[PDB]
RNA sequence: CUAGAGUACGGUAGAGGGUGGUGGAAUUUCCUGUGUAGCGGUGAAAUGCGUAGAUAUAGGAAGGAACACCAGUGGCGAAGGCGACCACCUGGACUGAUACUGACACUGAGGUGCGAAAGCGUGGGGAGCAAACAGGAUUAGAUACCCUGGUAGUCCACGCCGUAAACGAUGUCGACUAGCCGUUGGGAUCCUUGAGAUCUUAGUGGCGCAGCUAACGCGAUAAGUCGACCGCCUGGGGAGU
């Protein structure tokens, strides 16, 4: 329960990913796990090359479902081009919305 | 990294910062393996100097 | 006393659970090279030193903050 | 063990007293929980720092079952056969 | 041939020194070496030789031009510093400096200890 | 009967285990460009590697293991041991309030387990390091130290062996006995701004009075004053044979 997963995309594919975010999240919604947030970073500058690229298109998302929708989600971003990083973590606490996005302008 | 002003504050600049961030300590020990037992010396060796040196500089605080 | 109020920095705000989102905090405790500073120079208190240390590891994996001037 | 799985025990086994601390609630909890690790070291075979903590819970149930039956013999036969142990 | 705004790479050792004046597409223009000035010993690792081995590449270098250099300094060795007061002794402007040390985080183990 | 002991309830801290996954720096092998005479090594040299284009230098690929800085007389574990990040299961300790059980405890011959490293069996895997070994040097002599190479091994799965300066050279458990300076974690009280204050438990360090000790030295983490159970010692070799 009560991940904050955290996943970045390829910078040629943040045009698409306006679709990318309601076609992972439906499938939350059939397990029977509510969305409290869903932040889109936008595009930044690495500090590093990863893959031979220097831009990214970060999305933050924090995500209360149950342990199939977690198998869901850990074997899509496997299986993409697109996503070429992901993190999942776990908090034992709920999610206010609006963290930084306002103070990193 | 130390950009540039005379040549000599640039390597004083240089010489200091190289030093004042360290990897040339760090070089000088990649040359000889240490098992961990002589690493757990350097580990009893130095807190001693340590804790000595705080009573010991109690005396000149006199 | 700047190693005193350093310790403040986590102990007087109710900021005890620290994120590692906050980039302009956590470039205060990153030497100009890039690995990370003692807690006897900061004076922090140890339990948010050892808590200072994960929010750095896990923004170094997200490309958030360097390791070396190599890359 | 859960929290709810403890407070639908110690509803079951009362002794009529909405109290924790009489043996038949302390051997009831004990063995519901032995027999929910049996599959966690069919799997972990090499854990064997978990395997030391399952050992004192058997021990321990040992001990308040001869302290059942050194007091009494109709509590101890009305224990033992409605969790089947011995 | 005609290029300009070089790169200077310094590889200092315990015993040589090797100073090569590059291109920023890493391409080799000059190399000199602290042996190849005739010291060959305890001579030869010594932080004068490494101002000898680095004047030498600096007068092959004014072959196509290069009145800029960019220093990087590689090496735990002596003769670390002194390869720099001796470059632009030949008349080439120093844009900046900057340390490269291979430091492994764990790495592979080293050899044993001496006796 | 509730002071020992155990349960139920909040709450923190941790390199405590096991099963997968993913990183970045560095080393090596290979490919390709530029470029051209040495590199490497040492008290000093030599064996070695080089125009059949090395070292250097830039680009790329593959692969293996370890996990800088944080890191500390710092933590956790019954002991051996345990440091990348995340998920996954999973043990115990601390701290507070409150109810319950009402002595349910201690130790333990035999017996049962977990046992560093080197080693052994079948199968994987082969980056570096490196016994055996080979060559050079030193040397009256040099199997040795030092130098250039280099195999089993170290790595993984499964099974075995059971010893170490397996160390605090100190069996486990319980109760009393002046102080002071540190430190991990946790509640307190407190004027409140604290770089706060004092007190109290659970750890972990430095000095010290009584006391003990052949002396050195320990000294609320006893080797002090006392209890309960166990193991063990009887001159040196011969011989832990």
């Amino acid at each position: 329960r009560h991940y904050e997963i955290v996943f970045l995309v390829h910078p040629d594919q943040s045009e698409q990913v306006g679709g990318m975010v309601e076609r992972y999240t439906k499938a939350i919604e059939e397990d029977g796990g509510k969305i409290h947030r869903l932040e889109d970073w936008g595009r930044r500058q690495l500090a590093y090359a990863i893959n031979n690229v220097h831009k990214a298109h970060y999305v933050l998302m924090n995500v209360e479902c149950s342990a199939k929708a977690l198998a869901e989600l850990e074997d899509n971003f496997r299986y993409n081009d697109a996503v070429i990083r992901n993190l999942v973590m776990r908090r034992d606490e709920a999610v206010t919305e609006q963290s930084e996005m306002l103070k990193a302008e | 990294k130390v950009k540039e002003e005379p040549f000599d504050v640039a390597l004083r600049r240089f010489k200091r910062s190289c030093e004042k961030a360290g990897a040339l300590a760090e070089v000088r020990s990649r040359e000889f393996y240490e098992k961990p037992t002589a690493e757990r010396k350097r580990k009893a060796a130095a807190a001693v100097k340590r804790h000595a040196k705080k009573v010991q500089r109690e005396q000149r605080r006199r | 006393f700047f190693r005193r109020r350093r310790f403040c920095r986590f102990t007087a705000e109710g900021v005890k659970e620290i994120d590692y989102k906050d980039l302009n905090t956590l470039k205060a405790y990153v030497s100009e090279t890039g690995k990370i500073v003692p807690s006897r120079i900061t004076g922090t208190k140890a339990k948010y030193q050892r808590q200072l240390a994960t929010a750095i590891k896990r923004a170094r994996y997200l490309a958030l903050l360097p390791y070396t001037d190599s890359h | 063990l859960s929290v709810e799985e403890k407070a639908q025990i110690v509803n079951e086994y009362k002794q009529a007293e909405g109290d924790t601390g009489s043996p038949e609630v302390q051997v009831a909890l004990l063995s519901a929980n032995i027999n929910k690790l049996q599959d966690h070291f069919k799997a972990n075979g090499k854990d064997h720092h978990s395997r030391r903590g399952l050992i004192r819970m058997v021990n321990q149930r040992r001990k308040l079952l001869d302290y059942l039956k050194g007091k009494d013999v109709s509590r101890y036969t009305a224990l033992i056969g409605r969790l089947g142990l011995r | 041939k005609t290029v300009v705004d070089g790169i200077a790479h310094i590889h200092a050792s315990f015993n040589n020194t090797i100073v090569t004046i590059t291109d920023r597409q890493g391409n080799a223009l000059s190399w000199a070496t602290s042996g190849g000035s005739g010291f060959r010993g305890s001579r030869k690792s010594t932080p004068f030789a490494a101002q000898v081995a680095a004047e030498r590449a600096g007068q092959a270098a004014l072959e196509y031009g290069l009145k800029n250099l960019d220093v990087n300094v590689k090496g735990p060795g002596p003769g670390r510093e002194s390869a720099v007061r001796a470059l632009n002794a030949c008349g080439y402007k120093i844009a900046s400096i900057t340390d490269v040390t291979p430091i492994p985080h764990n790495g592979c183990r080293p050899p044993k200890k001496r006796r």
